[PDB]
């Protein structure tokens, strides 16, 4: 999946930029 | 701002403020 370490644990403000479309 | 876990209203909070009010769309492959 996409929302990987976010949904799970830690993540990056950046990386929801990368989901967005 | 802040280095925390990004699930839910969370991680879609980002995602509607990140991504520019453009929709997303998460994992849910299919």
């Amino acid at each position: 999946g996409i929302v990987e370490q976010c949904c799970t644990s830690i993540c990056s403000l950046y990386q929801l930029e990368n989901y967005c479309n | 701002f802040v280095n925390q876990h990004l699930c839910x209203s969370d991680l879609v909070e980002a995602l509607y403020l990140v991504c520019g009010e453009r929709g997303f769309f998460y994992t849910k492959p299919t």
